[PDB]
């Protein structure tokens, strides 16, 4: 290699990389540093006792919880699944290595990981990107880009689908290296007011993100909602067009926040005053903390600029097409929302000063509106009555659904703005998707966003269990015991079959009870005791009140059902939106136009997912954060170790391997006749009467089944330890044997002694004795 | 034993009073009435029945050197304990050989193991057996 | 089974522990496989409470009849091979070269399995004559050569 910018960019070996002896060097924990570095001094056991190669101090460690360190003949690698260890510690070290470094990238093996900078980085540019162009994963360092290439070059020669998904836990880098696979893949095979489809595609960020993102502890630019963005390619391998598909937008944030968070950034910047040539359009003050739906957390993101990132937005609605009218009508339903928040009010209208704002911006009247919010309709029907909450509630679940329907008027009016019907033949679908998250208090939100990644957890797996048969044949064994995956399916049909929680949410929402215990307890009646994912609740740290329980992929997860019915429909006043449906603005009257709840309209959005997905040949990119304090460059030790535990790192349920060699450095002890590498231990299992099904000898590793090893080592550890006393009755029978003819002699000792005066007392006591010694002078 | 008789002789005539050449019934009754506390009469009858015919000196030594004739020397004796000092320190620490003697062996029983110590050499809790060997069987006094 | 003489040899040997507590005809049960191993046998302790050991001295008391079938018994339990012991050292030899420290060596024996009193280990390192090196390490194989040499070679 050669070098312009690949520096503080990619690898960066030739002005910095310029005593190792496997045996006194692993790695042994260490509460602060995760893992250290350290020499072995002394073994007792289960006591190997080391100095901290660091600060050259000493501790005990059992012979376990140490770690082997590789060589540093794989410092900083490029593909962790070189290293010859590939274990828990060493993994920690050299990406920690690298990210101090700034290559923010490696592919563990068949993966492409990326610790977050938190620092802007010079490796996605033009320069960069044609230095990354084209070229095999290997000619060129780690790096995203190459991760997308490899995708469109099998794309275009394989002819077939490519999926990368790229997945981390929240504030990690997804939503990030999203954006760089799409802005790259745009860079590589670009085609050719209203911009160019290329700018488009890409402009339609600031938009979606606008709308769909805000500040959470964890991160400033959190999105609150998935997405899907496919990028279809011309019969000549250029960009034919892309589509996205946004899902489970955060509804409720949109009133309110948790302290030290933000609303959806627009409402904030739409008080920016970037364009004051507005203020008047959408009768905002520009003042966010004035308005109650938006300041009840944190009013600004460090490093977040709202006046400019606002003025960015306007801008980007231009470039996807957007006219003067569609655009400011966003922006004032937008607005609007400001004001139904400030609509004051047991007690029924307390003014309607700014009732009133909302009243013109949505296009129709003050009356109607500011009436129907207090006395709708309804078969028989009706007019009902509302109270003080029967009310402000009931504006809450307007301004939501509104937000909500616009969103998705946002999502399909993009889609249509790069919907160009060119020929489309093969698509690279990038997916930004949260996961997993189980919180001290979760519901149907949570179900969601994690039923969602169920499928997903299975998808993934789908493809490595595909791999596994690609080991299971080089080192030649069909091994075909599958039974497997069910356990996956049993959290996944509980959730989404018929029958399961979903449908029964679903139905139990048509029949006009929709009282919590008419589905607290369908689903008991149902589920409860009737299987082994769902169970009653469990008893730990500070988790709030929950209902059924469900054995996620990720684990169990408790759920509370208060309120499910509401939160799964749309309770808006009926009343009102009619009353919107009849409208003077062209979006508002859209937005309520002539199933779909929030979930059987989620069934399909994921059943539909998958679909793709499945026709694909996917790409993971595993995003890890590296700290919760932000600064770039910084590794919280556990943190990572925790991230790296749950990805790859290398499972589930599948049979494990050794290479011949280790199998005989470890279990020969077992079956003890033997003196080849790979033949010493060919004879053990043998020998220990091994069940042949419950292995395959491969040639270059030995895979065993269950707890087959775990037997093993049960087995080695009990015996292991005869042995030790067969030696020691050794040591013990030697020793009885030593003192053996000391204690014959003895015997006949103790015998002249005790006989002799057992005479001479006789002898004393002989009548002519005792004469003779009365007579001895 | 040779020089040993030198004295059954000289015991012989200080025994034999009225000097009958032969030790007789009243010949014992005499000498021992004489120093300490004499026989009963069925214990000198005893005496006599334990010797062939009548007592002249060979019948006397005769009956003594069987009462002798099973012993070990002062050799086989003071080495057979010797064999328990594992020191060389010409002593058994008193409890050991007053354990190896009632415990073990051919178990001495109570009064046996009481009357083999009344008199027995102890000091600082050591046990000279070389002293009670030599005293035992043999040399030092008379 | 046994020969005559071996049964021979069993009642030359029981007819000196017999003697040790007592000539009465009998063998205290503590001390009933420490007798077997006056045969040249290694019964491990399991073993011998198997058949009819004892922990304390004085609980019961065998007289040679009943003796000789917990003999038999002692006979057809595992004994170990040189290979076995090795193959269970090297467990604790890491560099590989072969050698066992000298603390850790104390500890193996006075730690794992069926331990050992400090003494009889102090007492059987001195008996094969067992040498630590400058650094402290003796070769285990050696040691190993000794235990299963005998005391009389
Ligand atoms: N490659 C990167 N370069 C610079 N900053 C990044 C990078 N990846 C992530 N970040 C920082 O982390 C924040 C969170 O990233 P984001 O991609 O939005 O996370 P996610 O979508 O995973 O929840 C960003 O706002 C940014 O400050
Ligand atoms: C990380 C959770 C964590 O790291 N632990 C586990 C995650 C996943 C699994 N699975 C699967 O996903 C399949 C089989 C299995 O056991 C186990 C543990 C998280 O928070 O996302
Ligand atoms: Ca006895
Ligand atoms: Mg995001
Ligand atoms: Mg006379």
């Amino acid at each position: 290699f050669s070098d312009p910018d690949f520096q503080y960019l990619a690898v960066d070996r030739k002005k910095l990389m310029k005593a190792f002896d496997g045996k006194k060097n692993c790695w042994v924990p260490d509460e602060k540093e995760g893992f250290a570095s350290a020499e072995i001094q002394s073994s007792k056991g289960d006591e190997i006792t080391v100095k901290i190669v660091a600060d050259s101090s000493t501790r005990t460690v059992k012979k376990d919880d140490i770690q082997s360190m590789n060589p540093p003949k794989f410092e900083k690698l490029e593909d962790m699944a070189n290293m010859t260890y590939l274990n828990e510690a060493s993994v920690l070290y050299n990406l920690r290595s690298r990210y101090t470094s700034g290559l923010i990238y490696t592919y563990s093996g068949l993966f492409c990981i990326a610790v977050n900078p938190y620092r802007r980085l010079p490796i996605y540019t033009d320069s960069v990107i044609a230095k990354y162009r084209g070229k095999r994963k290997t000619e060129i360092p780690p790096h995203l880009f190459s991760v997308a290439d490899n995708a469109y070059q099998n794309m275009v020669t394989d002819r077939e689908n490519q999926s990368c998904l790229i997945t981390g836990e929240s504030g990690a880098g997804k939503t990030e290296n999203t954006k760089k696979v799409i802005m790259y893949l745009a860079k590589v095979a670009c085609a050719v007011k209203e911009g160019s489809l290329e700018d488009q595609i890409i402009q339609a960020n600031p938009v979606l993100e606008a709308y769909g993102n805000a500040k959470t502890t964890r991160n400033n630019n959190s999105s609150r909602f998935g997405k899907f963005i496919r990028i279809h390619f011309g019969p000549t391998g250029k960009i034919a067009g892309a589509d996205i598909e946004t899902y489970l937008l955060e509804k409720s944030r949109v009133t309110y926040q948790q302290s030290a968070e933000r609303n959806y950034h627009i409402f904030y910047q739409i008080c920016s005053n970037a364009i004051p040539e507005l203020n008047d359009v959408m009768l905002v003050t520009p003042d966010s903390g004035l308005y109650s739906f938006i300041n009840q957390g944190c009013l600004t993101v460090d490093n977040i600029d709202d006046v400019e990132e606002f003025k960015l937005c306007d801008e980007a609605f231009d470039i996807l097409g957007f006219t003067k009218e569609e655009k400011q009508s966003m922006f004032k339903c937008t607005a609007s929302i400001l004001h139904m928040g400030e609509m004051k009010f047991q007690a029924e209208s307390d003014g309607t000063a700014e009732a009133e704002k909302v009243a013109f911006l949505c296009g129709i009247n003050a009356g109607d509106l500011l009436k129907a919010l207090l006395k709708p309709k309804v078969t028989e029907m009706v007019t009902k009555g509302q109270n003080m909450n029967q009310v402000v509630n009931s504006v809450g679940a307007l301004a939501k659904s509104l937000y909500d329907r616009m969103f998705n008027w946002l999502v399909r009016r993009v889609n249509k703005t790069l919907d160009t019907k060119a020929k489309r033949n093969y698509y690279i679908g990038v997916l930004d998707i949260a996961g997993f998250e189980i919180f001290d208090f979760n519901s149907f939100e949570q179900l969601c966003i994690n039923y969602t990644n169920e499928r997903l957890q299975q998808f993934f797996n789908h493809h490595m269990f595909i791999l596994e048969q690609e080991e299971y044949k080089k080192e030649g064994i069909a091994w075909e015991f599958i039974d497997f995956g069910m356990d996956l399916q049993m959290c996944i049909d509980l959730i989404e079959k018929p029958m399961g929680i979903l449908s029964i949410l679903e139905e139990e929402c048509m029949f006009p009870k929709a009282d919590d215990k008419s589905f607290q307890d369908k689903l008991y009646q149902n589920h409860m005791g009737k299987n082994r994912m769902f169970t009653k609740p469990g008893k730990r740290p500070n988790q709030g009140p929950a209902h059924f329980e469900l054995h996620h992929y990720a684990g169990n997860v408790p759920y509370s059902i208060t309120g499910w019915l509401e939160k799964n429909k749309d309770p808006i006043n009926e009343n009102v939106v009619a009353l919107l449906g009849a409208s003077k603005e062209p979006l508002v009257a859209e937005l309520f136009k002539a199933f779909q709840t929030i979930s059987a309209v989620h069934r399909e959005s994921l059943n539909k997912l998958m679909k793709n997905l499945y026709s694909t040949h996917p790409h993971f990119v595993r995003c890890i954060i590296p700290n919760e304090l932000k600064q770039p460059g910084l590794v919280d030790a556990e943190l990572v170790l925790h991230q790296l535990q749950c990805n790859g790192v290398l499972r589930k349920g599948f049979p494990s391997r050794l290479i011949y060699s280790e199998f005989k450095q470890r279990y020969s002890i077992l079956a003890p006749n033997a003196i080849d590498g790979k033949t010493v231990s060919e004879k053990i299992l043998a020998g220990l009467q091994m069940d042949p099904a419950e292995y395959r000898l491969g040639t270059t590793k030995v895979f065993f089944k269950a707890g087959v090893l775990g037997n093993l080592e049960e087995m080695r550890d009990e015996r292991l330890s005869k042995i030790i006393s067969m030696f020691q009755a050794h040591i013990r029978g030697y020793l009885i044997r030593k003192a053996y003819k000391k204690l014959q002699d003895q015997r006949i000792g103790l015998s002249v002694i005790q006989r002799n005066i057992r005479k001479w007392l006789v002898l004393r006591n002989w009548q002519w004795w005792k004469l003779y010694s009365k007579v001895k002078p | 034993p040779q020089k040993q008789i030198q004295e059954m002789k000289e015991a012989f005539s200080m025994i034999d009073v009225d000097r009958d050449g032969f030790v007789s019934k009243e010949d014992i009754k005499a000498i021992s009435e004489q120093l300490g506390r004499a026989p009963d009469d069925k214990e000198l009858t005893a005496m006599l029945k334990e010797a062939p015919g009548p007592l002249n000196f060979t019948m006397f030594l005769s009956i003594f050197s069987d009462k002798l004739s099973g012993t070990d020397s002062e050799e086989t004796i003071r080495n057979a304990f010797a064999m328990f000092d594992e020191q060389e320190t010409k002593k058994l620490n008193i409890e050991y050989i007053k354990d190896l003697l009632e415990n073990m062996g051919d178990n001495f029983n109570k009064d046996e193991m009481r009357m083999t110590f009344k008199e027995a050499p102890v000091e600082g809790g050591k046990f000279d057996y070389v002293k009670f060997t030599a005293m035992i069987k043999g040399s030092g006094e008379e | 089974k046994l020969s005559q003489d071996e049964i021979d040899d069993l009642k030359d040997v029981f007819e000196l522990f017999d003697f040790w507590d007592g000539r009465d005809g009998a063998v205290d049960a503590f001390k009933l496989g420490d007798v077997c191993r006056c045969l040249g046998i290694n019964p491990r302790n399991e073993d011998v409470f198997a058949v009819g050991g004892t922990h304390k001295m004085g609980e019961k008391s065998l007289p040679f009849e009943e003796f000789l079938p917990a003999y038999e018994g002692l006979m057809d339990c595992e004994q170990g091979t040189f290979a076995d012991y090795m193959e269970a050292f090297k467990t604790f030899d890491r560099e590989g070269q072969g050698f066992i420290s000298g603390a850790e060596l104390r500890h193996v024996l006075t730690a794992l399995g069926e331990r050992l009193s400090d003494e009889d280990v102090d007492e059987i390192i001195k008996l094969t004559d067992l040498q630590e090196d400058l650094e402290g390490n003796v070769k285990y194989e050696d040691f190993v050569k000794k235990v299963m040499a005998g005391p009389y070679p």
